[PDB]
This record gives C-alpha cells, structure tokens and sequence, in this order.
DNA sequence: ATCGAGGAAGTTCATATAAAAGGCAAACGGAAGCATTCTCAGAATATTCTTTGTGATGATGGAGTTTCACTCACAGAGCTGAACATGCCTTTTGATGGAGCAGTTTCCAAATACACTTTTGGTAGAATCTGCAGGTGGATATTTGAT
DNA sequence: ATCAAATATCCACCTGCAGATTCTACCAAAAGTGTATTTGGAAACTGCTCCATCAAAAGGCATGTTCAGCTCTGTGAGTGAAACTCCATCATCACAAAGAATATTCTGAGAATGCTTCCGTTTGCCTTTTATATGAACTTCCTCGAT
C-alpha cells in the first residue's frame, strides 16, 4: 500500500510534451527528486520556525525557505508562480 | 605495418563518454564489499539485497569517475599530459577532508 | 583489517579483482589521456576507503533496525548521510 | 584475552526466549549461580545480554566453550531444523575419537569448530562450521552430526553449505571405525518422526 | 578518572599505500 | 465537492503533501496556506527538469526519456547543476567533455 | 509555460568584474 | 536572560585540570560547541525514529546517533562511556 | 535522600535540562527515560576531551588561562577532533604553523 | 551593482580599500611565500562573490523576523546553513 | 652599506603572521564594503547591521581567504614554481566546486 | 516597468495604521476607487497591502509620486519625530518656486529629492531624501520642511543626515527670496506645540 | 682566528583589564509522588528473496615484446616582485548624541485542530493490450587512406 | 593518382521487453460541516544600541626606483605506456530446490505522559576582590658579519 508522485509527475509531462513518455527508472528518479525537495524546504521551514519561536509553518515560511535554497533565477519564478497559486487559492 | 595503430584512445574516450554501463564487473566487486562487511562486527555475514550492490556499485564508480576527471586537471597543469600518484592524492589534499579519506 | 589467516602464499587478494583495464576504463571515461603504471596501485586504495565510510556507516543503519539484510535503502541512506545523495532507488 | 567471540555469543543468546533463558544456563553449566542471583530476569532482554556476557568475559573467554552453548541451544530447538538421516556401515567414550576429531584438510584447520557433549542413547553431539584455506569457519552456519555408536545411524542436521556434503561423511567413516557410508532419504523434520523409520527398521528386523 | 584515546597528530591523510 | 488542486490551477495534490506537512513533525501547527505553496514550487520543479529533458530526447533521437536524458538536462543546466550539486544520479553517465589539450 | 535564460554551465572560476 | 552551558562546562575544567582558568570569549566557543554535538546528535536520532517508524528516543538510538557521527576511535570512547553512566542510572 | 539526575548518575552535565530540551525540540514525540542519561553523558566526555588537549597548548605556550587559540591548537591536532570539526571555523583562531618544505631552506 | 552617477570619473572605487599590503598579509599568513602582481585584482574578485554569498543568506534572515537589524546571530546562522559553522557568537 | 637580502628574507613576516591570531584587513573599509554589498540585496532599504555582525563576516572571511591561499599555494608548488598566479586560486575554486565559492 | 520602488510603497503603506487607510489614499489622488470597490479593507494585512501595489503597477510607477505618500503619512503623525523651527531674513501654489526648488547639485543628479505639498495657509511639505554625487538617494531619512511665504517662519523636520544642515540653509534660502538664516533652540515634538512659541511671537509682534 | 655590532631572550617591572568570589531571590525549573494511558518488546507465523551450485560458453583478462611519444634536468635570456625610503591620507578612538528600532506588554479574532461522515479520485495494483527501441543485417553509401 | 575498405548513416523487418490503457473496488484517503480551542497580529511603550560628527594623532599605505631571484622556452637524453595477438580462466546466465530471514498480525506490562506540591540549583548584579597577562625597560648574553 505504498504511495509515491509517480501520477503526479506523469500527469505534468502531459502538459509541456504531448507525445512523450518516460521509462520506469526515469520515473524512479522523479520520486527521489520530488521526495528530496520537498526534504529540503520544509525540513528548513522547521527551522525558521524554531528560530522565531513561533509554532506554525505558514505559507509566508515556504517562502523564505525558497529564497534559501533555490540558487539563481530560479528562486525569482518559484517564488513568483507560487504565489500565484496562492492568490488563486484564497480568492475562490 | 607498426606506424597505423588506428588511433584508439581517442575513439575510447569519444566512446564511454557516450555510453553508460557499469564499468567494473559484478562478482569481482561483489566479493570485495563481502570482504569490507566482514571487517565490522566479525561472524556475522551480512545477506546483502541484490539491489544494493547495484546501489553501491553507481555511487563508487560515479566518484571515481570525478576523481580522475578532477585529479587529471593538475597533471595538465603541471605540463604533463600523463596522469601520476602525486596527481591523484592532490586531489584529495584540497578537496579539504568530508571528500576522500 | 581482520584476518588471521597464516601461510605466506595464497590467491591474488580479494581486491586484486578490480582488473587493470577497468581501471582504465573508469579513467578514460574521465578524459584521461594517458594513465601511469602506477594508478593502478593508487585506486585499489582510493576504491577501498571509499567503501569503509559507506559499509561502515550502512551496517550501522542495519544493525540499529535489528536486521541482517543490508536493504537498498540502507546504502541510500548511509550515502544520504555522507553527503552524496543518490536518484536511483529511493 | 578474547574479543570477538562477543557477537557470537551476545547474538545467540537473544535467540533464546524468555520462557526458557535460565533453563539454558544453569544447562550449560560453565556460571555458578551465586552470580546468577544478581541479574535480574524481569525487566528488558536487551539490556539484561550484557550483563550475562560482562560476567561471562570476565570470568573465562573461550570460543571452544562458545561452541557449547550452540549445541545446547539446538537441543531445544530439535523441531526447526531438517534432520537428515545417514548411515555407515563395513565397520565407553570414544576417546581415540576426540583426538581424532579432525583426521582432515590439515593445511586449513587443525580442528575444525571442535565440539563434543557427553549425552547417553550413545548420543555425541557435534557441531561443524566450514572454513577454507584462509577463510576462518563461518560461525553462524553450524553443522548437527549426532550419531550413536552403536546403531550405525547419524543423525545429521542439513546444513546449507553445499561442496562439503561427501567431504563430512567419508572423513567420519575414516576417523570412526568404519570404512563404507550410505546416505538415505530419511531427511525429516523431527527426531521422534525419524524414530519410527530408523530404530523401528532397525531394532526390530 | 580521565583516561586518554591516542591523540597523535594531523597523520598526512591523502595518501594510499597497502599496508606493510 | 472539489479537490483543492483544481481550486489552485495546480497539478501535484495539495492535502497529500499537508498530510506529509503534518506527519513528519516539523511544527506542532501547520498553516492551511503552507502546502498550496509547496505543492506549487513542486510542480514548478518537476516541469522544469522535464521541459529541459524534453529538449534533450528530441536531440538524441528518441521520443522516451531514460536517466541519462535527466544527467545532461541538469548539467548542461547553470541553476540546477547548483540545486543538484552533490547528487549523482543511477544510469547518469558523464557529459561529453575532452580536455581540449590532445592534438 | 515560460522560461528563465537556461544558457550553458557558463564558465566561472576564472571570474572578473565588469570592466 | 538566557541560560546556557557555562557553568557545567567549568566543572569540568576543574576535574581535569585543578589549577586553570578559562577566558570568557572561550568559554563561548564551549558553550557553542555543545550546542553543536547536542543538535547533531539529537537532530539525528529524530531520525532513526522516523526511519524505523517508531515513536520515542529510547537510549538505544542515541547509541547509533553516535555511531555515526563520532568518527575514528573517538566513538569506541564515547559509546563505552554513556553505557557505564546508564548502568549506574539504574543501579542506584 | 537520592537526590538529582546528574549526581545520582555520576555527571556532571544537566540531565534535567536535556530532557527539557529533547521535548521542546520536537525531535520526536515521546522521550524515553533512558536517553538524556546517555546524551549529557555524551557530551561532558566531549568536553572533558578539548579540555584535556586544550590544557597543553596553554601550559606548553606557559599560560594558565585558555585563549580561543589554545583550543584551536588542540582541535586541529588531533586526528579525531579534526575530522569531527571539519566544517567548524574558530573566531579568533589564527591558523597552524605550516612550514612548506620547498619555501624553506 | 547598479549606480545611477554620470560624470565618469569615481573614488578608487569602494573595494580598493582592501589595499595592496592588505591582501599580502592574508597571504603571507598562509604560506604563500611570494605572490604575483595580478592577485590583488584576483582576491577582491573572491571577496566580492563570498559576501554575496552569505549576506544573501544573512539579509533574509533578517528580512523575515521582520527586522532593520542584521544582527550576529544572522550571520552565524548564513553561515551554518551555507556549511561554514562558526563557534564565535552563535 | 651594510645590505641584507630582502628585508632578509620574507620568512620573519611568514613566521610572525601565523604566530598571532588579530584580523588583517582594516575595520572601516571593510565596513564600508559590507554595507555596499547589503544595499544591493534589499531593493534599498538601507539596513544597520549590529557591531557584533561586522565581526561575524570578516572572522569568516578572513579564515576562508587565508584557507583558499593555503589550499591554491599546492598547486603552485605543483606546478614546479614557487611564484603564486591567478591560474592557481582558479583552480583551487575549481577542485572542491561549489563548496569552495560558487 | 518598475519594481524597486514597489519596496518603498510596500514598506511605507505597512507603517500605515489599520484605522486609516483610505483616509490617506483618498487624499494620495493615485488609485481608481471602481477598484477600491475590489480592494479588500478587511483580511489580513500582507495580503492586503499586496493588492494596493497591484494597482499602482499597472496605471503608473514613478518615485517621485511616492514620496508624496510618505508626506501625507508624516502631516497625520505628527507626534512621532522631534520637531525643528528656524527663520530666514534679508530679503501661493510657488510656482515661481518650482523653478527654484533648489539651485544645487546639479551635477549630482538632475532631479534628486524633490517632492512638494499642496495646501492652503502656505503649508508645502518640502521633502529631501540627500545624497552625494555618487549615491542614489536616501529615500528613507527624508527631510520636511514645512515654510510659508509670507511669513518668514519654517518648520524643519529631523533629520540625521548632518553636513546638510547648513548646506540646506543656504540653498533653499537663495531658492525663496531670502539671503540669511539662523538655527535657534525651539527644538519640540508637536507643530501646535510650536504654534505658541513661533506664531504667538511673530504674527503678535 | 682576527672583530664590532647588531639582534635576541630574559626578569628587572607594575598597571588595568578581565577575571574568580559571594549571596540572593526569584523567577525558574527540576525532582517527587501518584494515578492513568499506550507504545512496543516477545512470540508465533506466512512466504518473498538471497544464498549456493552446476555448466556452458564465450567474453575478456593476462603475458610478453616493440617502438615511439613523452617526462625530466638543464641552461640562458628577459622580466618582475621585493626592499627601501620618503610623506601624507585615511583608520581609529571617544565622546555626545538623538533616536531609530527592538523587546516587552496587553487583547480578541480570524485561523486553526478535531471529530464524524460522504465519496472520489487517485490510486495503487493486477491483468491485458499495444509500441518503441534494440538489433542484425539487405548491406548501398561512405570518406580516409594506399593503389 | 583509384581501389581498398572498415566507417558512418541509412533503411528495413522483426522479435520482445517494457510502457500504456482498462478497470475494480476498495481501500484509503481527502473534503465538507460544525464547534472550541489558541495563537499571533496589532498597537502601545520604554529602552538599548546604532549611525553620524568633530578631531586629534599617527600609523600605515602609496608612489617611485633599483636589482637578483624567478619563470619560460628549447634540446637532447632516456625511460616507460599504448598496442597487439594469443589463449584460458574467471564472470555471467538460468534454473535450481532450498530456507534463512524479513515481514505482518496479536497481546499486555512495562514504561512514559500529566498533574500537583515541592525544594534547590542556576542566572545576574553588583561588588568586592584577587591575578594573569600586558608594555616598557634592564642587562646579560647569544649570534651574526666584516676580515
């Protein structure tokens, strides 16, 4: 009754690539990838919550653990196309 | 005649860099981490899962491949082309110890 | 290094399976040119205490969980802890 | 003295259940029970092991008494391994038997994992665990030989090392009084089930 | 009391000879 | 009536990674706002290798991705050769690099 | 679906101010 | 008004050495240290409870929180000397 | 009358405050009984091993009060503590007294 | 590094304060017995990109205890975060 | 006159530089690049950074220069040399990789 | 267009109390009020006040408008900064004033600090956020001045920024028709305050 | 050996910063007692998965010898880093200074755990159905070299 | 100055291993619905600690010029790795019955949470009170160079 992204990855590749598929060791890394990112933010967002002393990881606390951790201009969008899913998600 | 050795590294590097095997064979290394095993808390022979040596097996390989693709910089820094035991090991000196030991 | 054994001859050793033409092969994938005479007594030493910081450190996650069978995730996770995460078997 | 029997002792221990704990020791007879008295028996097993082997490598480190203990821990355990059934054949406490222990592969051992147990119905009780030329005996894959020395049938315990199955039977038949073996299909799971098709073909022909 | 574990020095870590 | 992923113009689940917001015990409390936001940086990650791959198997000739169309989608990628630094991947392979000093 | 500037490993090491 | 280790470090000064003093910009390395092997180790066997999926710390997984962080013979010390002061937390 | 944790284990690091500490951080939910016990046992070990090696670097530089630059003397010689602290800077450190051979004479 | 100043002509700049004999006597403590002349424009080239590197990490820090005040133990902890602990203050 | 080679030589300044422990760069101009850098990462909003904090960087950012000149001057002595150049703090950034600067 | 003067807005509306909101943005003349129907007055305040700058970027971003937002903050709190009277000797919506703002630092940048107020009973708000000429400005120590035309009397916020307290002496003098300042002690908190001090001993002379 | 004449370590110091010593009190926290909730160690059991062997079979590693490409020691020409010595500009100390900004404080409220019950979607898992990629050749087509 | 000829790309059928679509059902999970908990936003208020000037005071950097220690290229002497072919021995594949050992499900007793009442260890604040490490100076003596 193990669970896994394996849906979830597959279901984005439809999205930007319609005709492609990806091989089952392909998919078997997209799971330790996306189980690994998902480590490091909120298991730093933890942390920003403990330096605080506060006890609830917002969402105003993804995202100066996104500030941290994504290097470059890659920090720029995932703070800008979060946010947007948050604006959407409040207003509904 | 022994002038027309078909140039073959050069075909050789232009060929693993393309592929992606494993490099070392399996029952040679598969003996030597039963050996290392052994070395902690004697007796007992671990049963290894067979995904594990395969575990074990890209994650040497995939080290020692960027270390002699990080130690090899120094032996063309010093002139040579060659690689040597005072190339390698410099490697290790600055790679400033969490990185070989 | 444990062993007792005691005749002044034996086999090659156990690590004297990692052949010379792997050892090539792993250096020509890493653009090596030319390889000395002399690496081959070099990664046979690399090669083995690189694997005492991950055997050591995966028989302590399989002996902890009270186990004899070292599991893929264990390896993942001795490597995990060492700093060099790996994508394959997670 | 001795370090490294520790995880062949500590482990084997913490087979045994706590129905049974005490029962093993005082029938292994190598602790006297005024230290007996200190442990308490009660609380948990884990930390309770190291207190045994903190009297037991402090009193006396011995593997070949280590071995000793592992023939008593399948004495009550007869019901889990497969015993298998030999016989030999063309041929008092056999002790010309003791020093011939291990009349085999000299270059390796001089003997091999030596156990004996001093048990009446004739029984020996013997425990053998291979190893190579310089590969040290594989501590944790015994090898239960039980035969009797009147009735030509040995009771052998299948062991899962293969390419030493002739190599045990003829360098028995030598080093015993004999100079045929034969090898039977007798391979069961219990002693008493074997009973009824060994010693009652046997005794009663 | 306060007993010692063998502290030598740094030991030139980086280089690989088989033992001898 | 509605899962919250589709309220969110998302595509990873919202309430399996609040679910794993909760069970992993990073805080006592967790925002209900929190894992909208981190199921949206996850999804933005995993469409990004995949687009960088995507490229990459066209070039190669093939229309399936294997791992070794991840190793050169990140490496011959500056921001996440930095994000997936010390990570090596099974099946990756190197890139084509020579030396440059041969002839 | 948009993009950053996804350039190359894009030297470094070597590195200058803007001058 | 925080507290932190500097008291109980220089108990231990004057056990091994009866005669010297400790300066107090290096009494602040002391304390930061401790917050240190303190936050690696109980950082870490958080861990081996999460891993084996059980709930409580037991001292059992501080044992192996320690047999991997200590290296070298550093551990053999360490391990030998928690285990003598847990025999005598309950013998008492 | 069989008074407090750290002397009737034979301490000296606070085995009350560590308990605190294991429940405040969420490390995990329950906290057996048995582990601060072992953690501040752990760490007055620790201490009593900088100590004994940061004692000599203050009496073989002939000072009786320990400078930071006599605990970096003695972590960075010695083979264990060097390797624990790999990562770790000293503020007010200095460095060790490195002599290349080829620089010499 | 934006500046909105047109009258082309400047201070040193604002880095030429890390002199000449400055950037010597890092070196000198290394071990570096002599040094060219093209490492006082090479080593303010690393110091401009290590700041960078932690006061990135020490200005969010502050920025999100919502604060002005980049205090001590920010810059412990853009340190410890980045793999660099620093037992002075923290 | 009486002539000594170079100050002779260099090796008193070595040796009395890895004696003591004091910072090298000078307190003010270094402060000044600190808070040039920190207005760059804050869309202006100029920040006051505690007396304690422009400590903290410079303890590091000494001890991690003096480290990379330690770690570049193998190679300059690898290279046959004894002369350090730009070609070697280049490739020491190059050996560790992005844990030693990005 | 732009984004690094969002961070003035953004960090300025955040200083702006809860209780008067639209009290300042109807006076601040920027943002349509058919969106002000849409602009919530209600929810927390990070959401709010990133929906605000969501309208100041798309109509129009200039600096030199936002500092007028910071004048209209400061003119409703005025018991926050201590307070500074001077007076000018020898020598309306100012106009002829504009032109002559400030006839220095020109070769700094063109136009630097400048941001005015427009009110009856000669009430502008002149705002100085300084600078070199190297060095965009200071946009967060500004400097009010709050002088009349007709009477010689001004009220000059604080200002922490020394080396310009006289160089705005002589600027902004020669900028009105004076020639002459003096700096006297009626440093207070309040302007009312200072109302008593000031226009009780000139317009009562 | 001739020699002055530097440099270098030593005790000849006493001062002022930085420490051990002292007692509270009090806000804090850890210990004790006792009654109650619950994880998980022990144990007996179903069965996925690692060992150990046989045997082909052939893929490749081992062993030896040659010939050239490359490592090493040197030497001599051009340059370039260090010393040095003379002056000023820029660091640093210290004080007053507002004073901005942080720490602490007291409220109530929108946002949160929580529990039960409806369902959906995802969802994970098995069995079935198409399909890409490995693959060998049908080698025609190919460019580097030897006719 | 043109066949020789492995090399590369192509084309093509074809076996097959490995994705893709079905589907159940069902289990598990998430989602709407209320209702009681509680945090953290928000404002208010006092305070520590920061920027910012003036300013001696001098210490330390800068600019220029001279000279020896240095890197750079080239040459020949000579060693040491790629190449090759030749043959066997060690690794690989498959099946193998086999079974040690992992895994999943019960059960209750120790062990840990929670609460009150409790005593004492631990932080701070002066404040006193001792001291070790510091610069400057004393004076002997080691050691280094011009001869």
């Amino acid at each position: 009754r193990k669970e896994s992204y394996s849906v979830y990855v597959y279901k984005v590749l439809k999205q930007v690539h319609p005709d492609t598929g990806i091989s089952s060791k392909a998919m078997g890394i997209m799971n330790s990838f996306v189980n690994d990112i998902f480590e490091r933010i909120a298991g730093e967002a933890s942390r920003l919550a403990h330096y605080n002393k506060r006890s609830t990881i917002t969402s105003r606390e993804i995202q100066t653990a996104v500030r941290l951790l994504l290097p470059g201009e890659l920090a720029k969008h995932a703070v800008s196309e979060g946010t947007k899913a948050v604006t959407k998600y409040t207003s509904s | 005649q022994h002038s027309r050795r078909r140039q073959g590294w050069l075909k050789e590097i232009r060929k693993l860099q393309k592929s992606t095997h494993l490099l070392i064979r399996k029952l040679p290394f598969s003996r030597l981490a039963r050996e290392i095993c052994v070395k902690f808390t004697r007796g007992v022979d671990f049963n290894w899962q067979a995904q594990a040596l395969l575990a074990l097996q890209e994650a040497a390989e995939a080290f020692l491949v960027h270390l002699f693709e990080d130690a090899y910089l120094l032996t063309l820094h010093a002139g040579r082309v060659t690689l040597f035991p005072k190339d390698v090991q410099l490697a290790r000196r600055i790679r400033g110890l969490e990185e070989g030991l | 290094k444990g062993g007792a054994k005691r005749h002044r001859k034996v086999l090659r050793d156990n690590i004297q399976g990692i052949t010379k033409p792997a050892i090539r092969r792993l250096a020509r994938r890493g653009g090596v040119k030319r390889i000395s005479g002399l690496i081959y007594e070099e990664t046979r030493g690399v090669l083995k205490v690189f694997l005492e910081n991950v055997i050591r450190d995966a028989v302590t996650y399989t002996e902890h969980a009270k186990r004899k069978t070292v599991t893929a995730m264990d390896v993942v996770y001795a490597l995990k802890r060492q700093g060099r995460t790996l994508y394959g078997f997670g | 003295m001795d370090e490294t029997v520790a995880e062949f002792i500590k482990r084997t221990i913490l087979k045994i259940p706590m129905n049974e704990l005490t029962t093993i020791l005082k029938a292994w007879d190598f602790l006297s029970e005024n230290q007996l008295q200190t442990v308490n028996f009660r609380q948990r097993k884990e930390s309770v092991v190291q207190h045994l082997i903190h009297l037991c490598e402090e009193k006396r480190a011995s593997i070949s008494d280590a071995a000793l203990l592992d023939i008593i821990y399948m004495q009550f355990h007869q019901h889990q391994k497969v015993w298998d059934v030999f016989q030999m054949s063309k041929g008092f406490d056999m002790k010309q038997f003791k020093n011939s222990f291990k009349k085999i592969l000299q270059r390796a051992l001089k003997n091999v994992t030596v156990s004996f147990r001093e048990t009446e119905e004739n029984a020996v009780w013997i425990r053998i665990a291979w190893g190579t030329q310089y590969t040290k005996p594989n501590q944790y894959k015994p090898t239960y030989v039980v035969y009797y020395s009147q009735t030509p049938y040995a009771f052998t315990s299948s062991s899962m090392l293969r390419r030493n199955t002739p190599l045990l039977g003829q360098a028995l038949t030598i080093a015993s009084k004999h100079h045929q073996i034969v090898k039977m299909d007798l391979r069961s799971r219990y002693l008493d089930s074997l009973k009824a098709i060994v010693f009652k073909q046997y005794n009663q022909t | 009391t306060k007993s010692r574990r063998i502290s030598r020095r740094p030991s030139d870590w980086w280089v690989v000879k088989s033992e001898e | 009536a509605k899962s919250r992923s589709s309220r969110a113009g998302l595509q990873f689940p919202v309430g399996r990674v609040h679910r794993l917001l909760r069970k992993g015990n990073y805080a006592e409390r967790v925002g209900a706002g929190a894992p909208v936001y981190l199921a949206a940086v996850l999804e933005y990650l995993t469409a990004e290798i995949l687009e960088l791959a995507g490229n990459a198997a066209r070039d190669n000739k093939k229309t399936r991705i294997i791992p070794r169309h991840l190793q050169l989608a990140i490496r011959n990628d500056e921001e996440l050769n930095k994000l997936l630094g010390r990570v090596t991947i099974a099946q990756g392979g190197v890139l084509p690099n020579i030396q440059s000093v041969l002839l």
